[PDB]
RNA sequence: UCGAGAGGC
């Protein structure tokens, strides 16, 4: 369509996107799968005040396995970082507050899922702090166990971050990265005993590029330019809007630089 | 998963360490050294159980 | 305990600027510019599109320390080429190629069911 | 023949050789009596005692003997002239550089040469470790207290 | 002691697999393997979190305050 | 049942000890060359067999994989080492009140395991965790 | 500034050695029964079988950093099909009247043995090699 | 010995040490805490007002700072607990216990001190974490590794004591060492097999990444070196590329195998003027050995040229082996079929030819050569059996290693590994000893209870025909342990020993000091060498140098 | 023993002779046994070098035998360090030991003396001989913290 | 023992400045700078005491005098002007 | 370290991105060097690595019991099996650049401990901190901020180098130093000094 | 803590190695590997 | 403080 960079799709799911990339150069898509690691924002628990616990485990402990908890931030362009707003420590516009209390009443062992978080914060109208939850048996993610007798009172507040800060923040998982999979481009030795092409496997992705022949030279002067990639995204943002939002924070960046160079 | 084998003195938790000796009331044929006047010696370290 | 605070691998410091540039000494037309707050992502892609500029002579950058959130990028062009600008129109085609992406990308996934 | 010396010439050649640009084909400037003299007096300013006695400049003469042979072995005529290339200028650049760097190797007094080698010879007998001779640190601790009764003595006679 | 969030390695969250894994191992009769492929654990850094995990918390739970 | 017998140093001195069940095998090629190159047992006159070889190794050094395999220097520093790991001591580590007390947040057990772990409780207390690891120079750090 | 060497070579033997895409490269000067050649070459780039022929060229141009061709802006001074720049580290007198010339293409080496070449390389590092199929 | 010859000092500090490139040879990576605990007195003068004064308003809790001011009369201000902390006005002739900056001499130590080299200077350079940071190149001459070794920094305290550190026992000075006549320091593990590895004929670079490779060098000159392939595609050579890093001015011959000026198989080293000609490099070129690359820039441009010549070397290196890779695996260490077959074929020749010389022995047809025993002919004949064995299927091993081995590759750079180990991890490991002999009857007449008695069969007194990568049987197991800890304890024995012999050496030779005579004298003035070292020379700006007169003909002398 | 000798042309050749190595030493009874080499007669037990062929003899052998126990390894240390220990072994008359028996029973100060072994002895020792140190000594100026005559300490520096 | 001094002509010491002497007087005038004590040459934008007495002896600027001493107690004393310096 | 005396120390940390990686986006928890396995013949860590690697793919156990007939190439075989190369061998691309690496690198899962050694329980440092009450010296360990010993053998070291102002400082001025008074004629410190 | 309640101490320990050393006889009785390093190495055993 | 034990390079 565009004159440019072209993407085709191979397959799409809710949880990740297989697709190529053509007419780019490396730096390009390496950027991008970095930008889709660390660049793009999100929203995750980044303070836990404890009121009570009775638990097996420790406050700092649970604190740590509320922070990696995933959240919807669909909409989290809308929400500002904390750092940047001007409310005293954190505000209706800058951060999500959550609260989970839990009682052991059961004789049987209780559990304590992401579902029984409970947001007080006034959303005001965003798409953002739902746990994201994928369990056919719709709990949440296990985040703790009771026996009777024991609680668990406690408020999260969920603050803007990247993954730089904590790997909390991170919207994808995986980035699968292949190009030239025949080694087209004698960019790396394979390491062999008898034959390197019988002891190495093929890769899924030979099928979309034609093999090359014996008789024919070694096509030096091309580049790489072709890119099979495969993006899977937790939850907290669908994988279009991960890439998306990742591309856009790349132009973000560059456009940055290029205020600043206006500005000396 | 404790296996006792402990002593606890005073909230400390104590162990014996097993003491290697030489057994008693064997009789053993030593070589002395070369320039010692004597030459060979057969011990025994009698002991009474 | 020693650690330092990890939002300063994005935010800037006290008196820190984004961009420090400098002259070259022994070599013409060259220039050093002091990226602060940045890592290989930026500088990789600014030098990667520099070098497709056919009068751009010479282009390199460095992460001279991993704890430091930093690189420095040089860059030597033809004589009348401000460096500035050969930055400025890399840094230009790169958003242009990145929007083209996302057009191309989100024409394809909206074509794409499921 | 290969043997520790202070000031190594070979590497003075090449210096020469490059920074005179000696092209291989033209005649030297060098006059025999040149060459002669100036390793000659040379080898009296290559100073390690500046006393002015017998015994002294015996000393000295003494001191700097095989130096002066690997010298004069190097700085021989025929060398100069077929085997290196010098021209005159290159010549007593070469002259001035060994003298220079030969008086850079003396030692400096106030040197704690003593603990220098006690240092130098038990650093790597900690390195030691694994016909019948005894070797290594045995053997080092049967030399450094004089062992009487040594566990190997042999007598290797021709 | 209890099954952690999310792999160590890639960050692909496994806490909300652990029951799944274990009635797809008790209830099915099925094998660790096909367990972990079920729930869509396919690399092998995500398969160590589940596969190799000691749920410590079933012994904490035992003891009574 | 007169089955198994306690054996001291002194009376194995009198005893000539099989490595295995396969020893008392009648013996009467195609041998796999990747397999480890065992002599032949060359003796008849057994009176016992061994329970199984791996006990003569310790309790630190039954955690060691293929310590068959190594430099055995490197068993006897793993076998220091493993007194200093960090895992889960005790279940009740919450109760007792120590003078000091270091517990893994994710403890896990290991993805190659001794048989002798078994009976060592490793597998239910571990003090390590299965890292992917990758041998590589990687900007020399 | 100008061409200081030509000939046309027919190649004997051609030994890859422990490398993976280098070459040794042995050939003899024809019509000229006198002048024998070997080389560092790249198999890789230039592909160079056995018993073929080869046109050797050996210039001094055509101090200054390096930069890149624009475009078809600049003349090249080559209709050839491999070009390299390397050092001389040593001529020796094989005989009577007779020269080898050594040379170092970043490693690559170059021995050349003759005597009709004599007042053309000099001990210079600016040597040129130009080779055309 | 414990409060007057040595004794506890303040200014002082201890961490764990671990390496850092992108950081120069005598620079130290300093923790910021332990920067902001070290003081330094720095007196007032026009010169340092305006720094001091900020340094001083910073206040000891952040860095750069200061902790306390000393006034004329000597009344102390701690400017942690003082209402004064912010409106200081430093007069002429006070002092400042400023922090640790940059740049500054720190005498670094790693223990047991047996060096010179061990207790070198250095410059200050903070850094965020809470690791001393130094060069790979200066842990040969600390002994040190990364393993989770400790090191010591002192602090001087006098501006007469920070010359001396720096004009004495700074790193650079110390590179060639008295000791052995030759360089401590050189190119290390990483940096030694990237350096082989770019230095290979069949190693080219491209435009992109030789453009980043030049950057990364601190004093380049600013000029792109012209390509050694320019025609089919614009290529570099490591060996070119490299080059940038050795200043102009450096000539360095060496001849190894088959070293013809062609050099087939890129044997020897040929540099001239900065730019090397042919030659892969390894550790004979840019190790610490003697006649180096390192000593020879050293002697010529200087101790911190050479210092610079490390950095410089260790960044370009490490970048483009950064981006090359590196690995091992066990594929490695597996030989294929035919040479597995082959070595399995000479362990049982080797099997037989001990066999036939043990039954001839138990005929008495022994012909027992003069000096020895019948069984020590025996032993000595069976034990040079096995050996030759061991060696023979591991130079089988070695040879059928192709050039892709990693352990090859380790071992031809000569960054780690040896014959033996690849012998052991892929041959066979071979015979085990103590006490010199091979294993001995512990048992009456046998080594373990599942061996008949009398047996002196080669495994039955420790011999381990299987390979680590094959694995030892519970016998062989027990046998290779009984070894090792007689190992463990001779390092264990040595350790000690060695320290006491250092001890006695060092307390009796402690007061040998070459006078202003030359006279190598004492305290006593008794003299020792009235020329030290019979020529006057310091042990350094010395080399190994032939002689040309002794050998060759008198036919060629007079030629 | 395979050496090497000049040949009459000039050049040094491998020629190959007879040695005897024995397991006991007697030097003087062996070396005047006819049909031997009288001058290269060789032992590693120096201390009958020096009984019998005078004390350089015996420090040459001395220095001999650190030599061969430094190379057994494949290190190597400069001939001058190797010297000097051997000569200060040597200078005082025969061969002053490496312990608290040789160099430590010398008239090298007191205070240098008690800082090695037989501290308190030492001093006792002294005190009754009514000895003076020197105070040249490193050990005695470490002792009393002044600048010991070291390097740097050697000299005096003044006003023009 | 009243003067034991040597003339300046006999003089058998080194005529070069060895290391540890040059160490000591760069520390001197180094310490000397550090109080507010005169400097004899032009600084070219130095505050480092140390660079200053580098530079102070490269232009032989520094009135200290070296007593090397004899070890029968006999000196001789060498102005820093007359020392040679490589 | 790992189960076979393979002792380090973290020095350096690296986010995802700045890691290699491979075609399946999967990344090291840890990075060793290759240099550390060939002096130390250890290769059961790699075998382990290799088990470990199919243990996981799997979901069984690894056999890693010493005495049994589990092979390197039984192992490399199952491992093939699942479409990974036969010695753990991987395509891994620079995370900084995303060019390929020239080499293949040994990839996969090794049991790993946490040694009790962290560095912030032992760093240290003293300036001028609290003496003993004998001999006005510095304090023995960091547990009572003391100071660090400058023994014999780096006073020796130091002598080696001629600091001789040095040694004076760090053995005076930096600890213990203190003054007496002394009569010339009986050349002791017996004088009775009032300052005052 | 399974270690430190298998473990011998012998009380003779200056170094002689005979005693340190694996003697033939620990064949099943004590580990082989299993030993403090450095001082009183071998000396310390463990069951 | 002394004495003892364990551990790290
Ligand atoms: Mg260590
Ligand atoms: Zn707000
Ligand atoms: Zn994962
Ligand atoms: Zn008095």
């Amino acid at each position: 369509s565009e004159e440019g960079p072209q993407v085709k799709i191979r397959e799409a799911s809710k949880d990740n996107v297989d697709f190529i990339l053509s007419n780019v150069d490396l730096a390009m898509a390496n950027s991008l799968r970095r930008v889709m690691i660390a660049e793009i924002p999100t929203l995750a628990i980044d303070s836990v005040e404890v009121e009570t616990n009775t638990t097996v485990l420790a406050d700092e402990f649970i604190a740590h396995r509320l922070g990696l908890i995933p959240l919807q931030s669909m909409d989290i362009e809308q929400l500002e970082y904390s750092r940047d707003c001007f409310c005293e420590d954190h505000c209706d516009k800058c951060s999500v507050v959550l609260t989970l209390q839990a009682f052991g009443e059961s004789e049987s062992t209780t559990n304590v899922y992401s579902k029984d978080l409970v947001i007080v914060s006034n959303l005001m109208g965003r798409n953002i702090g739902h746990p994201i939850i994928q369990d056919k048996e719709g709990n949440g993610v296990l985040i703790c166990k009771l026996r009777k007798g024991q609680e668990l009172k406690l408020t999260c507040v969920a603050k803007k971050g990247i993954a730089k800060e904590h790997a909390k923040w991170g919207p994808a998982a995986a980035i699968e990265f292949e190009y030239d999979p025949w080694n087209k481009l004698k960019h790396t030795d394979y390491w062999y005993e008898q034959d390197s092409a019988k002891e190495w496997p093929q890769s899924k992705n030979c099928e979309y590029e034609d093999p090359p022949n014996e008789g024919d030279p070694f096509d030096y002067k091309a580049q790489a330019d072709t890119f099979y990639m495969n993006v899977e995204s937790v939850g907290s943002i669908p994988v279009d809007q991960v890439v998306v939002r990742g591309i856009d924070t790349l132009q973000k960046k560059v456009a940055s630089i290029l205020l600043a160079l206006t500005q000396m | 998963f404790d296996m006792g084998g402990y002593f606890i003195i005073n909230g400390s938790e104590k162990v014996l360490i097993a003491q290697e000796r030489s057994a008693g009331n064997i009789v053993q044929v030593f070589k002395k050294a070369a320039p010692s006047p004597i030459s060979h010696v057969a011990e025994i370290r009698s002991a009474l159980e | 305990m020693n650690a330092p605070d990890r939002f300063e691998l994005f935010l800037l410091g006290e008196g820190e600027s984004k961009l420090k540039i400098d002259p070259d000494t022994k070599a013409p037309n060259a220039v050093v510019i002091t990226f602060e707050k940045e890592d290989h992502t930026l500088g990789n892609l600014i030098r990667a599109e520099l070098l497709n500029d056919r009068k751009v002579l010479f282009a390199a950058y460095k992460v001279e320390h991993p704890f430091f959130a930093r690189f420095k990028l040089r860059i030597q062009t033809t004589e009348g080429y401000d460096p500035k600008d050969a930055l400025k129109n890399a840094c230009n085609s790169i958003i242009n190629k990145l929007g083209a992406l996302k057009t191309n990308f989100e024409t394809e996934w909206n074509l794409q069911t499921l | 023949a290969n043997w520790p010396l202070p000031v190594n010439i070979r590497r003075i050649i090449q210096n020469a050789q490059q920074t005179f640009h000696i092209d291989h084909t033209k005649p030297s400037d060098l006059t025999i009596k040149d060459i002669v003299l100036g390793v000659k007096d040379l080898q009296e300013n290559l100073l390690v005692l500046r006393g002015k006695n017998e015994i002294i400049q015996n000393a000295q003469r003494d001191a700097v003997t095989l130096f002066c042979c690997l010298l004069r072995s190097r700085l021989a005529t025929r060398r100069v002239l077929q085997e290196y290339r010098l021209t005159k200028q290159a010549f007593d650049w070469v002259l001035s550089n060994i003298e220079a760097q030969f008086l850079r190797s003396v030692v400096h007094p106030g040197e704690m040469v003593g603990v220098l080698a006690a240092q130098s010879i038990g650093e790597p007998a900690t390195q030691m470790t694994l016909k019948k001779v005894t070797s290594g640190v045995p053997r080092l601790k049967e030399i450094l207290n004089v062992a009487k009764n040594m566990k190997t003595p042999s007598l290797t006679v021709y | 002691m209890i099954v952690p969030v999310r792999c160590f390695s890639c960050g692909k969250v496994v806490g909300d697999k652990w029951e799944s894994y274990l009635n797809l191992l008790q209830e099915d009769e099925l094998d660790e393997g096909t367990a972990l492929s079920r729930l869509g654990l396919k690399r092998y850094c995500c398969r160590r979190m589940i596969l190799t995990h000691v749920d410590l918390i079933e012994k904490f739970l035992r003891y009574n305050p | 049942e007169g089955l198994v017998e306690y054996i001291d140093a002194e009376e194995e001195e009198s005893i000539l000890i099989a490595m295995q069940p396969e020893d008392l095998e009648p013996a009467e090629l195609d041998v796999d060359p990747a397999k480890r190159i065992r002599v032949s047992h060359h003796a008849t006159t057994f009176t016992h067999c061994e329970i199984h070889p791996s006990m003569i190794l310790g309790v630190a050094a039954s955690i060691i994989p293929f310590p068959d395999h190594n430099q055995s220097p490197r068993n006897t520093y793993q076998s220091a080492m493993g007194k200093q790991a960090m895992g889960v001591f005790l279940t009740n580590y919450n109760v007792r009140m120590d003078t000091m007390a270091n517990i893994l947040y994710y403890p896990q057990k290991p993805l190659g395991t001794t048989r002798a772990m078994e009976y060592l409780k490793f597998r239910e207390l571990p003090a390590g965790q299965n890292a992917i690891v990758a041998i590589a120079c990687y900007s020399g750090y | 500034s100008n061409t200081l060497f030509d000939d046309i070579f027919q190649v004997s033997e051609v030994d890859p050695g422990r490398y993976n895409k280098v070459c040794r490269i042995e050939a003899a000067s024809t019509t000229q029964d006198q002048c024998k050649l070997t080389l560092d070459i790249n198999v890789e780039l230039f592909p160079v079988a056995a018993q073929d022929s080869l046109t050797v060229t050996i210039a001094s141009s055509l101090t200054r950093s390096w930069r890149p061709p624009q475009a078809g802006d600049r003349s090249l001074a080559d209709d050839y099909d491999y070009v390299m720049y390397g050092t001389a580290y040593k001529f020796e007198e094989v005989s009577k009247d007779l020269i080898a010339v050594y040379y170092s293409f970043g490693g690559l080496l170059m021995r050349l043995e003759g005597n009709y070449r004599n007042l053309n390389n000099l001990k210079q590092e600016n040597a040129y090699l130009l080779i055309r199929r | 010995r414990g409060n007057l010859m040595g004794k506890r000092v303040d200014f002082s500090a201890r961490t764990v040490i671990s390496g850092d490139p992108n950081l120069e040879l005598d620079q130290v990576g300093v923790p910021k805490s332990i920067a902001k605990t070290l003081t330094y007195p720095e007196v007032v003068t026009p010169y340092n007002i305006d720094r001091l004064t900020q340094l001083v308003r910073n206040g000891p809790n952040e860095h750069p700072g200061a902790k306390y001011v000393i006034r004329d009369s000597g009344d102390r201000i701690d400017l942690r607990y003082s209402k004064r902390a912010g409106d200081i006005q430093l007069q002429y002739g006070w002092k400042v216990e400023r922090h640790i900056m940059d740049n500054d001499p720190v005498l670094f130590n790693r223990q047991p001190s047996l060096h010179k080299m061990s207790m070198m200077a250095h410059r200050v350079k903070v850094i965020p974490y809470s690791t001393f940071r130094l060069n790979l190149s200066v842990t040969s001459p600390y002994n040190a590794d990364f393993d989770g070794d400790e090191m010591n920094l002192h602090v001087p305290q006098s501006e007469e004591t920070r010359a001396e550190l720096s004009q004495l026992c700074a790193v650079p000075l110390q590179i060639v060492s008295p000791q052995s006549n030759k360089p401590c320091m050189g190119i290390v593990q990483d940096t030694l097999c990237g350096i082989r590895k770019l230095t290979l004929r069949d190693t080219f670079i491209e435009l992109d990444q030789v453009l980043n490779m030049l950057y990364w060098v601190p004093d380049w000159d600013g000029v792109i070196p012209t390509p050694a392939i320019i025609k089919p595609k614009p290529l570099w050579s490591g060996k070119q590329i490299l080059s940038v890093a050795i200043p102009n001015g450096i000539h360095l011959q060496r001849f190894d195998e088959g070293t013809t000026l062609l050099s087939p198989k890129d044997n020897g080293m040929l540099i001239i003027d900065g730019q090397i000609i042919f030659g892969v490099v390894e550790k004979k070129t840019v190790g610490s050995s003697n006649g180096g690359l390192i000593h020879v820039v050293t002697r010529e441009k200087g101790p911190q040229v050479c210092a610079k010549l490390f950095g410089n070397i260790q960044k370009v290196v490490n970048f483009w082996l950064l981006h090359n890779g590196f690995s091992t695996g066990i594929g490695d260490t597996i030989a294929d079929g035919p040479t597995m077959r082959e070595i399995t074929e000479t362990i049982a020749e080797a099997k037989k030819k001990v066999l036939d010389v043990t039954k001839e022995a138990q005929a008495n047809l022994l012909t027992a050569k003069h000096g020895m025993t019948l069984r020590e002919s025996f032993e000595d004949n069976v034990v040079r059996f096995l050996n030759e064995a061991r060696d023979k299927a591991g130079r089988l091993a070695e040879v059928n290693l192709k050039d892709l081995n990693n352990v090859k590759q380790m071992v031809m750079a000569g960054s780690k590994g040896s014959f033996i180990n690849i012998a052991q991890m892929s041959a066979c490991v071979g015979q085990q000893s103590v006490e010199g002999k091979r294993i001995a009857f512990g048992f009456v007449d046998r080594t373990l209870p599942h061996f008949s008695k009398d047996d002196y069969s080669p495994e039955s007194k420790g011999f381990v025909e299987n390979s680590y990568l094959r694995g030892l049987t519970p016998q062989e197991f027990f046998f290779h342990a009984m070894g090792g800890r007689e190992g463990l304890i001779d390092t264990a024995v040595k350790t000690a020993e060695t320290g006491y012999i250092q001890r006695r050496l060092v307390k009796a030779l402690e007061d040998i000091m070459v006078h202003y005579d030359n006279t190598t004298r004492n305290s006593l003035g008794n003299v020792i060498q009235f020329i030290y070292g019979e020529d006057g020379m310091d042990a350094a700006h010395i080399e190994k140098q032939s002689l040309d007169t002794i050998g060759g003909s008198d036919a060629a002398f007079e030629k | 023993y395979d050496r090497k000798v000049p040949s009459p042309t000039g050049e040094y050749v491998k020629e190959p002779e007879w040695v005897l190595e024995t397991d006991g030493v007697n030097l003087s009874e062996v070396m005047t046994v006819p049909g031997i080499d009288p001058t290269r007669i060789y032992t590693n037990s120096f201390i009958d070098i020096m009984e019998v062929l005078g004390i350089e003899a015996g420090r040459a052998a001395l220095y001999k035998e650190v030599y061969n126990v430094i190379a057994s390894d494949g290190s190597y240390v400069n001939y001058r360090h190797m010297a000097l220990l051997v000569d200060v072994m040597t200078t005082q008359g025969g061969l002053t030991s490496v312990t608290r028996h040789g160099f430590n029973r010398s008239n090298t100060g007191a205070l240098m003396r008690c800082s090695f072994e037989e501290t308190v002895e030492i001093l006792f020792e002294a005190g009754a001989s009514a000895e003076l140190d020197d105070c040249r000594g490193v050990s005695e100026n470490v002792i009393l913290g002044q600048m010991a005559p070291i390097g740097t300490g050697a000299f005096d520096v003044m006003i023009d | 023992l009243k003067e034991k001094a040597i003339p300046k002509d006999q003089r058998a010491t080194t005529p070069y400045m060895t290391k540890y002497e040059r160490a000591r007087i760069l520390g001197t005038r180094a310490l000397q700078i550090s109080m507010n004590a005169p400097v004899f040459v032009d600084l070219e934008g130095e505050t480092d005491p140390l660079r200053i007495a580098m530079k102070e002896l490269a232009e032989k600027k520094i009135p200290l005098v070296i007593r090397r001493y004899l070890p029968d107690g006999s000196f001789e004393d060498w102005s820093v002007e007359e020392l040679i310096v490589d | 370290a790992s189960r076979h005396g393979q002792k380090g120390t973290i020095g350096i940390t690296y986010r995802r991105e700045d890691m290699p990686f491979t075609a399946e986006g999967i990344v090291p928890d840890l990075i060793i060097n290759p240099h550390a396995i060939p002096s130390r013949m250890t290769v059961a860590h790699l075998i382990e690595c290799l088990l470990s690697k199919v243990a996981a793919l799997s979901g069984n156990e690894g056999d890693a019991s010493p005495f049994t007939d589990i092979t390197v190439e039984g192992i490399s075989k199952l491992l093939r099996e699942h479409g990974y190369q036969s010695r753990g061998f991987e395509v891994m691309y620079n995370g900084h650049t995303g060019k390929k690496l020239m080499a293949q690198i040994f990839f996969g899962p090794t049991y790993y401990q946490r040694l009790r050694h962290m560095v912030d329980d032992k760093i240290h440092a003293r300036a001028r901190g609290p003496m003993q009450v004998l001999t006005r010296q510095p304090v023995e360990g960091r547990s009572r901020d003391g100071g660090l010993r400058f023994g014999e053998m780096e006073r020796d070291c130091m002598i080696a180098h001629g600091a001789a102002s040095f040694l004076k400082e760090r053995l005076m001025e930096a600890s213990d130093a203190f003054r007496v008074h002394i009569c010339g004629i009986c050349g002791l410190m017996t004088v009775i000094a009032k300052l005052n | 803590t399974l270690s430190h309640l298998r473990r011998t101490n012998t009380p003779i320990g200056g170094k002689l190695a005979k005693p340190r050393q694996l003697h033939n006889t620990h064949w099943g009785l004590v580990c082989p590997a299993e030993t403090p390093e450095g001082q009183a190495c071998g000396l310390v055993k463990n069951l």
